[PDB]
C-alpha cells in the first residue's frame, strides 16, 4: 500500500538494507503490489526479493516496468493462493539477440 | 538473582493440565513450605534442628496464640520430603487438618481446602503430587525473598500490575502517620494492599491491614498473599462476603486511608428492594446506583467508611461520566460538597483482560476548595508489550505535581468550582 | 519359599467315583479346610455384601457406619454401571478407594493387600440361586470361580457347553474347569476354538510334571500364599483389554531368578560368576512376558536401583518397547543416544530401562567413572552366556561390580552345539529353569 | 554423533560381535580391515545406529555417505527436526527439493501467535484500524490458516510447508 | 528490653488501653533470645506482668 | 500406520494413506471404492486440498493416473453457515473420454 511507516534504527538485526536497486513482492494472498527499493530500506516481513542474475541486458527497473506488461493475469487473485512458479518460469518479451550489447 | 529463580519457577511448575488446576495444588505446596520454613526459623532461634515428638503441651499452645498454626513435632516439609516417595497421600490430608487445629483465638483457618486428590487413579496421585512437592524442594530460596514467586506464579495470562497499585498506593499515602489503614471494598488478591508495608514497615505497625472480598477461590489465595510477606497476624485479615449487601465493618471504624478495585459494572438487584434508600450510607446520596452499574455504590461505600483526616483512592472505568440524571445527581453530591479533590486519567490499555482505560478519584474530607483534573495520556510509557510499565521516577512526576495543586501545561491542572457546575459535571 | 513346587507330593484316589457331581464337591471343600479355610452359608445375595463390610474390617482396620457403607457401595464397590472388564481394572489397577469418611478424613479403602499378601483373607462358599459351582471368594469378593463336570463332559467340550443379578459375580478372574480326572484353568477370554483347552493350563511341578487330578492340584496350587500370588503378582491386565496369565514354568523361572537374587543379597554377593544364571525357553512363550514380569518384580525388590533389560538391536529396541508399552503404563527408553541415557540413569520410579549393548558399551569406554557405578544393578540379557561371552560382557567386568547377571537364551550353545561360542562356565554358572 | 555399528554378516551366531562406531564418510575397506572378514566380502550389518532419520538393516553404504551430504546440507534447525519434516514428506531427497519453500518461526510458538504475526506484523489481510486492533478473532483464524495450509509445530518454532 | 520495640508496645498500649497474649511480634522484643523450644518464660510472663502493672499503672494518665 | 490398511482393500492402490489430520482423500478414496462400472461420484472438499505434499501429490497423481476423476467446480465463499472458506466439488467416474473439463 504506502511504503511508509515509521523511523526504526537500520544495524544489528540481521538487516538486508536494500542494496542498488532489486525489486521486492507483496504479499501472500495479494500478489500485486511491487517497489523499486528507493534508497536503502528494510525487508519488513514480507519482502521477498526479486531481483536479476544477469547484470549486463536486464536493468531490472525494465521487468520492473514490465510487471505492468503483466496485469493481465495478475489482476484476479481469488482464492488463498501463492504464485511462485508464474513469476518464477515465463514469460516475458525481450529485445534479446541484443545480448548484452 | 531474581530472573533465575523465576525462569526456575515459570518453567518447573507447568506439567502437565491447565494452570487454573494445577494453581492450587503448586501454590499449596509453596505454602506447606513456607510454614515449614518459618516454623522452623522460629523453633531454632539453639541448633536442635531434627526434632523428636515431645512437645511440651505448656509451650505447643504458645504460638498457638501467637503464630496460630503451631506446625507439629515432624510434619514440616523438610521431613515429608525427604521421606518421600512413598504410600500415601493422605498424610498431608491429615497434616492439614492437623496445622487448622487452632481454635484460639484468632482462628484465620479452615484454609488448605483447595489441594485435593485427582488424579484418576492414586497411585498416579501419589506420583504427581510427589513431583510437586519434590519440585517445589528443587527451588533455591534458601530465605526472606519467599512471596516474589507468589506473586509472580499468580500473575499469570488467564491482574492489577504492581506499578499501577504502587500508584493507587503512594497517592493514598503522604504526610499521614496515623491510624488506622488500610481498608479495600472487592480486595480480590492481596495486592494492591501490599504496597503500605513495601513501605510501612518503617515507623510503626499501625493496625491489620483489613479487606472483604466476594470470590472464595480468590479469597484463599488472597488470604494467604499477605501471609507470605512477613506480616503479623492478629488484625491482618480479610473477611469473606460482598461488600454491598452484607457489608462489615460498619462498627469498626472511620479510616484514614482505603484503596480499591471494583469490577466494571456488576450487575446488583438491590434497588429499592431493602431499605437501602434510607441505609446508613445510601440515604444522603438521595437515590441509588442503577440496576448495573455498581461503581458509584462502591463510591459511596467509600466515602461511608472514612474519618475527618484520611483521604480515598480508588479507580473506575472512564464511562462513568454523565450516564443520565441518576448518576448525575452522585455526581452532584459528590461535588455538592468538597468530598472529590482529584481525577486522574491513565493510558488504554494497562490491564490484563481489559480494552478501556481507567480513571482514579482521590477523595478527602479536606478542603481548599479546586478540583484540580489532573489527567495524564502520555507518559504512561505505553509501548513495551502489553502496556508495561509506568516505572519509577515516572509516577514521581504525577505525584510531584499532586504535592501542592500545581497548573502545569501539555498536562492539566485546576479549575473553578463555578466552571464545573457550569459544566455538566465532566471527567 | 516357592511357588511352583520341587517336590512331588502324594496323590491318591479317594473314591467317591467321579460320575457324581456332589462327591468331588464334598472332598474339595474338605481339602480346602484342610487348608486353612472358612465356609460360610450365604444362600442369599445381600448377606454376602454384607460379609464384605465385615472381612474388609480386618484387612483396614477402620469402622464403617451404614452410612458411608452407602457411599463406598454404591459409588465405588457395586456401580450398577460397569461390566467385567472395568472391575477386572478394579481388581488389578485401581484396588484403593480414597474414601472420605462421615469424620472428614481421607483413608485409603484397599481390597487387596499386596505387599503383606498375608492379611488377605480368604473364605469359600458354593453355589446357590444353572450349573454346579464352588467359589474361593478373597476378602469379601468372589475371585476364583470352581466349576466342575463329570468324565461324560469332556474337557474340550466342557468349556464349550456355558460359555445383573448378581452383578457381585463380575469380579471372578479365573474360571478352574474340572471333572474329577483333568483340572484346566485360564481367565476372561470366551471364545469357542481359540478359547477351549489348548488356551486354557495344565498346572504343573517345576520341570514337567503336570497335574490332572483335584487332590493332587488341591494340594499344590490352592494354598494361601501359592493362590494369592497367582492372582496378584503373575497375571498382567493388558490394555487391549486382555488378562493375560503366566504359564506355570514361567513362574518357577522367575521364582528362581527373583530368589537367586534374596539370597545373594543376604549374603553381600555381587560380581560373583556363580550369582549370575540363565535360563532357556525357546520360542512361543511370550519372553517379553516372562522377561517383563522378572524386571517389573526386580524393580519394587528394594535391594536394587537400576533394571537393564539390554538387548543387540536388529529392530528390537523398536520391537520390545513397543510390548513393554503394550503392558500398558511405564518402561524407560534406553533410546536414542548415550546422551540421554544419562538423563534416564538419573531419572528413577520407573526403573526399568531398555537400552541396547552398543549404546551401553559406547557409555562404558568413556564418559569417565560414571556415577550410577555404586547402586544395585541388575541385567537382564538377551543371548546370554549360553549365546555369547562377549567383549561388552568383559568391559562389564572390568568396570561394574555390583551387579546381579542374567540372560536368557533361545537356542543355548551347549557343549553339543558349541560350533559358536563357549559353554557357561565363568559367565552366569549354573542353569536356573527350563523348558523343552 | 551421527555414527553406525556395523559388523557383519558373518558370525550369524554373533559370537563376539565387532565394529564399533564410524562417522562419515566411510570406506569400505578401513571398516573391512577394521572388523575382519568371513573369509569373503559380505559385511554392513547394520545393527544400531545414531542418526536424525530411519534407516534399514541392510542398506549399502553408499547409500549412507549418498544421504549424509543431503543432511549436512541443511542448517541446524532443520537437522534438529529432520522426523517431523518427514512427517510430511517421504524422502531426503523430497526435502532436497523443497528446502527452501520451508518457513521457519522461530518467534511465534503456537497458533495464537502466527495468527497474530500475520495480522499484526504483516498485515496480510490489510491495514489493523488501532481501536480494531483489540477486537480481531484470532482463534478461528488461526484454526482456518490450519485447515488451509500445512503447519507443522515443533520445540524451536513452527515450520510452515509453503507452496 | 529493645528500647525501640519497647516505644512500640508504649505506643499499642496507649492506642489499645490494653493487651493480650496475642501482639504476634512479642517474642523479639524480649531481650536476647526467647524464640527457643526449651522456654523458662525468661523473660517472658515475666516482664509481661511488669509491662501490665505499668499499663495498670498509667491507665489514662501520662 | 498401525493397523493392515497399507494392505487393506481400498488404501492399497493409492500406495499410501492419507496423512495425519487431513482426512478428506480417505473419503474420496473410500468413495471410489463403492462405485461400479457405470455410476458417477460427487463429493465435496475444502479447496486447500490442493497439493499439500507429495503425499496428497501421489493421491492426486493415482485419481488422474486412471479416468477416475473427471470434473471439478468451484464455487463461492462462504455459501456456508458456520464457516469462513469456499469449497470445490469433484466429480469420478470410470467413464472415459478421457479430458478433465475444470469448469469453474
Amino acid at each position: 500500500g504506502k511504503t511508509f511507516i515509521l523511523g526504526y534504527t537500520n544495524e544489528t538485526h540481521g538487516i538486508y538494507q536494500a542494496s542498488k536497486a532489486p525489486v521486492i513482492i507483496f504479499d501472500d494472498f495479494t500478489t500485486a503490489n511491487k517497489w523499486v527499493d528507493f534508497d536503502f530500506k528494510a525487508k519488513s516481513s514480507a519482502m521477498k526479493m526479486v531481483t536479476s542474475c544477469d547484470d549486463n541486458k536486464t536493468l531490472l527497473k525494465y521487468v520492473y516496468y514490465w510487471l505492468n506488461t503483466l496485469p493481465s493475469e495478475f489482476a484476479e487473485g481469488d482464492h488463498k493462493r501463492q504464485w511462485i512458479s508464474n513469476y518464477s518460469q515465463k514469460k516475458i518479451p525481450i529485445p534479446c539477440p541484443d545480448n548484452p550489447e | 538473582e531474581l530472573h533465575r529463580q523465576i525462569w526456575q519457577i515459570a518453567n518447573d511448575v507447568r506439567g502437565s493440565v491447565d494452570g487454573w488446576d494445577f494453581k492450587q495444588y503448586v501454590l499449596g505446596a509453596l505454602f506447606y513450605r513456607f510454614i515449614s520454613e518459618n516454623f522452623s526459623s522460629y523453633i531454632e532461634a539453639t541448633d536442635d534442628i531434627k526434632d523428636d515428638a515431645i512437645k511440651t503441651k505448656g509451650y505447643f499452645i504458645y504460638p498457638s496464640q501467637l503464630f496460630c498454626n503451631v506446625a507439629a513435632k515432624a510434619n514440616t516439609n523438610d521431613r515429608l520430603n525427604a521421606d518421600l516417595n512413598s504410600i500415601f497421600v493422605a498424610i498431608e490430608s491429615s497434616a492439614y487438618g492437623y496445622p487448622s487445629e487452632a481454635d484460639i483465638k484468632g482462628l484465620f483457618a479452615d484454609f488448605d481446602t483447595t489441594s485435593n486428590r485427582l488424579g484418576n487413579t492414586v497411585k498416579d496421585k501419589n506420583a504427581r503430587l510427589a513431583a510437586v512437592l519434590k519440585g517445589v524442594e528443587g527451588l533455591k530460596l534458601g530465605i526472606d525473598l519467599f512471596g516474589d514467586a507468589y506473586e509472580f506464579l499468580i500473575s499469570n495470562y488467564a491482574f492489577t500490575p504492581q506499578h499501577v497499585s504502587k500508584l493507587i498506593a503512594q497517592l493514598a499515602m503522604h504526610g499521614q502517620t496515623h491510624v488506622n489503614k488500610i481498608y479495600d471494598p472487592a480486595a480480590g488478591s492481596g495486592s494492591l494492599l501490599l504496597q503500605a508495608k513495601k513501605q510501612f514497615d518503617n515507623h510503626i505497625i499501625e493496625e491489620g491491614f483489613f479487606g472483604q472480598e466476594i470470590n472464595h477461590t480468590t479469597y484463599n489465595l488472597a488470604r494467604m498473599n499477605m501471609f507470605l510477606h512477613n506480616i503479623n497476624y492478629d488484625k491482618f485479615d480479610i473477611k469473606l462476603g460482598n461488600t454491598l449487601t452484607e457489608p462489615h465493618f460498619r462498627d469498626e471504624k472511620p479510616f484514614d486511608a482505603i484503596v480499591s478495585n471494583p469490577p466494571y459494572s456488576v450487575k446488583w438487584i438491590g434497588s429499592d428492594d431493602p431499605t437501602l434508600i434510607n441505609d446508613e450510607r445510601f440515604a444522603p446520596a438521595g437515590v441509588l446506583a442503577p440496576k448495573s452499574k455498581a461503581d458509584f455504590a462502591f463510591v459511596l461505600h467509600a466515602l461511608n467508611y472514612l474519618s475527618a483526616k484520611g483521604r480515598a483512592a480508588i479507580v473506575c472505568f472512564p464511562g462513568i461520566f454523565y450516564r443520565g440524571g441518576a448518576e448525575q445527581k452522585i455526581r452532584q453530591y459528590l461535588v455538592d460538597n468538597n468530598y472529590v479533590e482529584t481525577v486522574i486519567s491513565l493510558a488504554p490499555n494497562l490491564f490484563f483482560g481489559t480494552t478501556i482505560a481507567v480513571n482514579i478519584l482521590v477523595l478527602s474530607k479536606h478542603k481548599t476548595d479546586t478540583n484540580v483534573q489532573f489527567i495524564d495520556a502520555s507518559e504512561l510509557f505505553k509501548k513495551e508489550t502489553n502496556n508495561n510499565i509506568l516505572t519509577d521516577a515516572h509516577i514521581e512526576q504525577i505525584m510531584q505535581v499532586f504535592a501542592s495543586k500545581e497548573d502545569v501545561a501539555h498536562l492539566a491542572k485546576s479549575v473553578a468550582f463555578e466552571t464545573v457546575v457550569a459544566n455538566d459535571y465532566n471527567l | 519359599n516357592f511357588i511352583v513346587l520341587d517336590k512331588y507330593i502324594k496323590a491318591e484316589p479317594t473314591g467317591d467315583s467321579y460320575q457324581s457331581e456332589s462327591d468331588l464337591e464334598r472332598e474339595l471343600i474338605q481339602d480346602l479346610r484342610n487348608q486353612g479355610y472358612e465356609f460360610i452359608s450365604v444362600k442369599s445375595q445381600s448377606a454376602m455384601l454384607a460379609n464384605v463390610r465385615e472381612q474388609l474390617q480386618n484387612l483396614n482396620g477402620v469402622v464403617f457406619n451404614d452410612s458411608e457403607w452407602r457411599r463406598f457401595t454404591e459409588q465405588y464397590l457395586d456401580n450398577p454401571s460397569d461390566g467385567i472388564l472395568d472391575k477386572t481394572r478394579k481388581i488389578h489397577i485401581d484396588y484403593i478407594c480414597d474414601f472420605i469418611f462421615d469424620d472428614e478424613r481421607l483413608e485409603n479403602i484397599y481390597l487387596i493387600d499386596k505387599k503383606n499378601l498375608m492379611r488377605n483373607k480368604v473364605q469359600i462358599i458354593q453355589q446357590f440361586e444353572n450349573r454346579y459351582d464352588v467359589t474361593i471368594l478373597v476378602n469379601g469378593l468372589p475371585l476364583v470361580q470352581i466349576e466342575l463336570k463329570k468324565r461324560g463332559v469332556a474337557i474340550r467340550e466342557a468349556f464349550n457347553q456355558i460359555h445383573s443379578e448378581n452383578s457381585l459375580f463380575k469380579y471372578l478372574q479365573l474360571f478352574v474347569i474340572s471333572n474329577g480326572t483333568d483340572t484346566r484353568y485360564f481367565a476372561n477370554t470366551t471364545k469357542r476354538d481359540k478359547n477351549s483347552f489348548d488356551f486354557t493350563m495344565n498346572w504343573a511341578k517345576s520341570d514337567n510334571t503336570l497335574i490332572k487330578d483335584l487332590k493332587d492340584f488341591t494340594a499344590t496350587c490352592f494354598q494361601k500364599h501359592t493362590l494369592l500370588n497367582v492372582l496378584v503378582n503373575y497375571s498382567v491386565f493388558d490394555s487391549s483389554q486382555t488378562l493375560l496369565v503366566m504359564r506355570p514354568y514361567q513362574i518357577a523361572a522367575t521364582e528362581r531368578i527373583l530368589w537367586k537374587i534374596k539370597s545373594s543379597f543376604t549374603a553381600k554377593n555381587w560380581s560373583k560368576p556363580e550369582s549370575g544364571g540363565y535360563i532357556w525357553h525357546t520360542t512361543g512363550s511370550g519372553k517379553t512376558l516372562t522377561s517383563f514380569k522378572a524386571a517389573r518384580l526386580a524393580t519394587e525388590l528394594d535391594f536394587i536401583d537400576k533394571v537393564f533389560f539390554v538387548v543387540d538391536r536388529k529392530d528390537l529396541d523398536y520391537q520390545t518397547m513397543k510390548e513393554y508399552q503394550r503392558f500398558s503404563p511405564d518402561s524407560v527408553n534406553g533410546s536414542e543416544n548415550t546422551a540421554g541415557l544419562k538423563r534416564n540413569l538419573d531419572k528413577d520410579d520407573n526403573k526399568i530401562i531398555v537400552t541396547t549393548i552398543q549404546k551401553l558399551n559406547n557409555l562404558m569406554k568413556a564418559e569417565s567413572d560414571l556415577p550410577v557405578y555404586n547402586q544395585q544393578v541388575v541385567f537382564i540379557f538377551d543371548e546370554c552366556h549360553r549365546s555369547q561371552f562377549g567383549e561388552a560382557q568383559k568391559n562389564l567386568k572390568k568396570k561394574f561390580k555390583r551387579y546381579y547377571q542374567f540372560g536368557f537364551t533361545g537356542t543355548p550353545i551347549f557343549p553339543e552345539n558349541a560350533l559358536g561360542s563357549e559353554t557357561t562356565a565363568s559367565v552366569f554358572g549354573r542353569e536356573l529353569h527350563s523348558y523343552v | 554423533d551421527m555414527q553406525v555399528y556395523i559388523a557383519n554378516l558373518g558370525k550369524y551366531n554373533e559370537g563376539e560381535l565387532v565394529g564399533a562406531w564410524f562417522t562419515f564418510p566411510i570406506d569400505f575397506e578401513e571398516v573391512k580391515e577394521k572388523i575382519g572378514l568371513n573369509d569373503e566380502y559380505e559385511e554392513y550389518a547394520i545393527h544400531d545406529y545414531e542418526l536424525p532419520f530411519t534407516v534399514d538393516e541392510y542398506t549399502s553404504i553408499g547409500e549412507l555417505n549418498r544421504l549424509w551430504e543431503m543432511v549436512s546440507e541443511l542448517p541446524e534447525e532443520l537437522q534438529s527436526e529432520l522426523s517431523a519434516l518427514l512427517t510430511h514428506f517421504s524422502s531426503i531427497e523430497e526435502l532436497s527439493e523443497h528446502q527452501e519453500d520451508i518457513i521457519i518461526h522461530s518467534d511465534c510458538d503456537d497458533m495464537y501467535d502466527v495468527a497474530r504475526y500475520y495480522i499484526e506484523e504483516t498485515g496480510a489481510l490489510g491495514e489493523v484500524p488501532a481501536s480494531l486492533q483489540n477486537y480481531i478473532d484470532y482463534q478461528a483464524y488461526g484454526r482456518d490458516l490450519d485447515l488451509s495450509g500445512t503447519f507443522i509445530s515443533t520445540n524451536h518454532g513452527i515450520f510452515e510447508i509453503v507452496y | 528490653l529493645n528500647e525501640d520495640a519497647a516505644k512500640r508496645y508504649i505506643r499499642t498500649s496507649l492506642k489499645r488501653e490494653y493487651a493480650t497474649e496475642n501482639g504476634t511480634e512479642l517474642n523479639e522484643t524480649l531481650p536476647k533470645l526467647s524464640p527457643l523450644n526449651p522456654q523458662y518464660k525468661t523473660k517472658k510472663q515475666a516482664v509481661f506482668q511488669k509491662i501490665v502493672s505499668f499499663i495498670e499503672k498509667f491507665k489514662g494518665v501520662g
